[PDB]
């Protein structure tokens, strides 16, 4: 159930999109969780 | 999507949130629809100049009272030619005034140059260089500047009653419609209406104090006046009280 | 005198006026229901949609008077069937959510 | 002690006299609004939403709206009825009518309108609802 | 579409384009005029 | 605001009094000989016109 | 207009509108859970 | 009003339940919804 | 008892004392760069308001 | 000021109404002096120069409301029995508690 191994993060799990939803505010525009904000940034630093 | 009547117009409902069969009464989803959202019933550079952008804004317009409707129209004019970058070279002073200039005139309270440029570091010449550029990297345009729109805020700044604001207003407009000064600035013309008027009224008022209010010199505001003094019985109106009657306006 | 029957009361009554307020607290302003309204759709939780009608907090001193109670079914029931009744598939074998 | 329903600091009041205006009220009920156009890409603004104008609309009857999406006064308003239609451009246009409660049920006392300190158009619609004692 | 003017009460049809500005006493505060419909009341 | 159509506690009619009422003080009538004038016997009739405050004479005093 | 695959909006991951379904759960909002994305990391990562 | 009883049918009370159905929400006392056999749910109000 | 006096003393004692910094830094600015400075435009009415 | 920048005298009424801030202009007057070395100094006065706007405490003796008549209150829809001592902000009435 728990190895030692499986402390370090090579794989990062990403929450649902319920979790992290994205609202809509002054009109259709999706203002993203503050999950999927952080998440662009480590998709953009792990594409760089 | 209704399972049993398919291309169905679902119908939100507000009571729990859901959508219902529009002739069948079932409901598609639990209370999926959020009736809160639906009826109300450390920084980038390009970022920190805009913000430095807007707080110059805030500070230029605030010395002239003006409302926070045109502040947010001019942020917004800002953004878009900071973000079209056709005048990426000029400074961001430079800009902000000029669409300063441009929101005054887009709400139709135009601000003059000189009054522009009296709040901001950045001259009269160079605001009026980044104004046409910004109308072309913004591929708009802004309605011509009449006579009237300057008579409110001269006549107030003149202490000019109701009644002498309208009849400049008048012969402003009368001395355009009969073509008495061509070629004249608007606000040469508003200038020589709000003299005339003036010193036909009981308030009367110098070339000085009006051409120092109105930013026009005495000598432009002279010759303006000297083109429609000939005609000032035609301008004034009919329905006007003369404190001084137009054959005693001064002559020079 | 009785209003109902007319007949004397037994014990005169001490009566007479009085200044009397109206206080701002109308019960039609107080008054509330909540039954199967809006939910949050991130919480998937009771909350206020057009009205009043987002339910009462049951809150740790109810969920207590309930366990003494030994009412274990309205416990559930108010905790989980009242307010966000859901079901997930999980795996036998590896016990997580499929 | 007259039949017990005054008891722990109850009160038992005479109908009559409530008939008659005893301690009867009137509330007074302001609601404001005003249409802001920041962000270019949005701009809202008072008016009927009508079918054509709106890509979705509910049943809800919006007739007591004026050609100006404003209410008229001297008209019974409920938690059914839209006291404001405004719409929000869409980057169609979207609408964000703003409807009453459902505890609020009156008749609409005064609607003004004027430019705020933002010099944005602004409105206050004041709904009179009577309160009679009960 | 007629509004009064809160200082002049002065009846002024008004446009959704042009101002709220009175066109005589140019006050800003306006107050729509009381609908035409019937509203009844029962005297109680 | 103004004076009330019915006495609350018995229904006298009371509305048409104060005229009368504040007639009889400008004659000099004490309150009390004002209200025995008028006929206004029970003390809850008298504690309609005794207590009444009309704000409606200052309400006239704003613009329509 | 729509949202794309193995982006952070991914349909996989779960319902994107309230009128739509996801591929994975064929389940609308309510009756899909939700899903889990995951992002290898080119480089391991600490677990704070 | 406001509040409801999911009533399940039974030959005992199908008739005093078929009542409450066609007098709906306008007349109290009546009902909100039915809940067939499939679990799906009718608002009586929308067709009565 | 600080009532509205000495409350908003103590308020404009602040806010006029960041006006005067805010004079200063503009003014510099200007002395700065070689030029004059317009006392008119480095005040920025903001602050107090 | 106007939208069109004409400056005009608010009245409490209008401020509520309007959700107006009940400022008065302050101004000061400054006095430039400059030294450019050359043992001279040039002393340019800036009169009146405009610096903010402070909020007014109805009926204070700064407030249009001051020394008005009740007639006069009247006249400007102001009850003459309100005691002012609060102030307008956005239209809303704000007390200073001590
Ligand atoms: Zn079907
Ligand atoms: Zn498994
Ligand atoms: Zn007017
Ligand atoms: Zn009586
Ligand atoms: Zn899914």
């Amino acid at each position: 159930y728990a190895r030692p191994e499986w402390m370090i993060v090579t794989v990062l799990p990403v929450p649902p999109l319920s979790v992290r939803p994205a609202v809509v505010m002054q009109g259709s525009a999706r203002n993203q969780d503050d999950l999927t904000h952080k998440l662009a940034d480590i998709v953009k630093i792990n594409n760089q | 999507t209704c399972p049993n009547h398919p291309d169905a117009i679902l119908v939100e409902d507000y009571r729990a949130g859901d959508m219902i069969c529009p002739e069948c009464g079932l409901v598609v989803g639990d209370r999926v629809i959020d009736v809160g959202s639906e009826w109300r019933t450390t920084m980038s550079s390009s970022d920190r100049a805009m913000m430095n952008a807007f707080k110059e804004i805030t500070t230029m317009a605030d010395r002239i009272n003006l409302p926070r409707n045109i502040v947010d129209r001019t942020n917004n004019l800002f953004k878009q030619v900071y973000e079209q970058k056709s005048l990426k070279g000029r400074a961001n002073d430079a800009i902000a005034s000029a669409c300063l200039y441009i929101a005054c005139r887009q709400e139709g309270v135009p601000r003059t140059f000189k009054e522009i440029c009296a709040v901001s570091r950045i001259s009269k010449k160079e605001i009026g260089r980044c104004f046409k550029l910004i109308l072309k990297a913004l591929e708009t345009s802004v309605d011509l500047i009449t006579t009237g729109d300057f008579m409110s805020r001269f006549c107030s700044n003149l202490c000019l009653p109701k009644q002498v604001q309208m009849a400049a207003t008048h012969i402003a407009r009368k001395a355009v419609e009969l073509d008495l000064v061509p070629g004249r600035s608007p606000i040469s013309v508003a200038a020589a209406a709000i003299y005339m008027a003036s010193q036909a009224s009981a308030e009367k008022r110098t070339q000085k104090e009006i051409g120092d209010i109105a930013g026009v010199a005495d000598v432009t505001i002279r010759q303006s006046y000297r083109l429609i003094y000939p005609r000032a019985p035609d301008l004034f109106p009919t329905d006007f009280k003369f404190d001084t009657p137009v054959d005693k306006l001064p002559q020079l | 005198y009785n209003g109902f029957t007319g007949r004397k009361i037994t014990s005169q009554i001490f009566i007479g006026p009085t200044y009397y307020q109206r206080l701002k607290h109308m019960v039609d302003d107080k008054i509330h229901s909540r039954a199967r309204g809006p939910i949050q759709i991130l919480n998937r939780q009771p909350m206020e949609g057009r009205s009043r009608d987002g339910g009462l907090r049951f809150g740790e001193m109810e969920r207590d008077c309930q366990i003494a109670h030994g009412a274990a079914q309205f416990l559930r029931e108010r905790l989980f069937e009242a307010s966000d009744p859901y079901q997930v598939h999980v795996c036998n074998l590896c016990g997580i959510m499929a | 002690s007259y039949t017990g329903y005054n008891q722990e600091d109850s009160v038992i009041m005479n109908r009559s006299a409530v008939d008659r205006g005893f301690f009867r009220s009137v509330f007074y009920r302001s609601y404001k609004e005003q249409e802001s156009k920041k962000g270019f890409d949005q701009e809202e603004v008072f008016e009927k939403p009508t079918r054509e104008t709106c890509q979705g609309m509910r049943h809800a009857i919006y007739d007591k709206l004026d050609d100006d999406g404003l209410i008229a006064p001297g008209v019974r308003v409920s938690g059914d009825d839209v006291i404001i239609g405004k719409t929000v451009t869409l980057p169609t246009k979207r609408d964000c009518s703003t409807f009453l409660r459902t505890s609020e049920t009156g008749i609409v006392d005064q609607v003004m309108v004027t430019l705020n300190q933002e010099g944005y158009k602004f409105c206050k619609i004041r709904v009179r609802s009577v309160r009679i004692p009960q | 579409m007629i509004y009064i003017c809160g200082e002049c009460h002065t009846e002024n049809e008004i446009k959704s384009r042009d101002p709220i500005r009175c066109r005589e006493c140019g006050y800003r505060i306006m107050y729509k005029k009381r609908t035409k419909r019937l509203v009844v009341f029962d005297a109680r | 605001m103004i004076i009330p159509v019915r006495c609350f506690t018995c229904g006298k009619i009371v509305g048409n009094k104060w005229e009368a009422y504040l007639g009889l003080l400008q004659a000099e009538y004490t309150e009390g000989d004002a209200l025995d004038a008028l006929g206004l016997k029970r003390y809850c009739c008298r504690r309609m016109l005794l207590a009444h405050v009309d704000l409606i004479e200052k309400l006239l005093n704003y613009a329509p | 207009g729509r949202p794309k695959l193995g982006g952070l909006m991914d349909p996989r991951q779960g319902v994107i509108e309230r009128t739509g379904r996801c591929q994975t759960c064929a389940g609308n909002m309510t009756e899909c859970p939700g899903h889990f994305g995951h992002i290898e990391l080119a480089k391991p990562v600490f677990h704070v | 009003a406001n509040m409801t009883f999911a009533e399940i049918v039974t030959p005992f009370n199908i008739d005093r339940l078929q009542e409450l159905v066609r007098r709906g929400n306008s007349q109290y006392p009546g009902a909100k919804y039915i809940i067939r056999d499939n679990g799906d749910r009718i608002d009586l109000r929308f067709h009565p | 008892l600080d009532l509205a006096g000495p409350l908003l003393a103590f308020l404009f004692r602040g806010m006029f004392k960041n006006l005067l910094k805010e004079v200063r830094i503009y003014a510099q600015k200007f002395i700065d760069r070689g030029k004059d400075f317009n006392l008119e435009l480095a005040i920025k009415t903001r602050i107090i308001s | 000021w106007e939208r069109d920048g004409a400056p005009s005298p608010m009245m409490p009424n209008e401020a509520r109404l309007r959700n107006l801030t009940y400022s008065a202009p302050l101004y000061v007057d400054i006095t430039k002096t400059v030294i450019k070395e050359g043992e001279e100094q040039l002393q340019t006065q800036h009169q009146k120069t405009f610096i903010g706007k402070i909020p007014i405490m109805l009926r204070s003796t700064y407030c249009l409301l001051n020394g008005l008549t009740d007639r006069d209150l009247c006249e400007l829809n102001e009850c003459p029995l309100d005691p002012g001592g609060y102030f307008i902000i956005n239209g809303s009435e704000k007390v200073l508690i001590a």
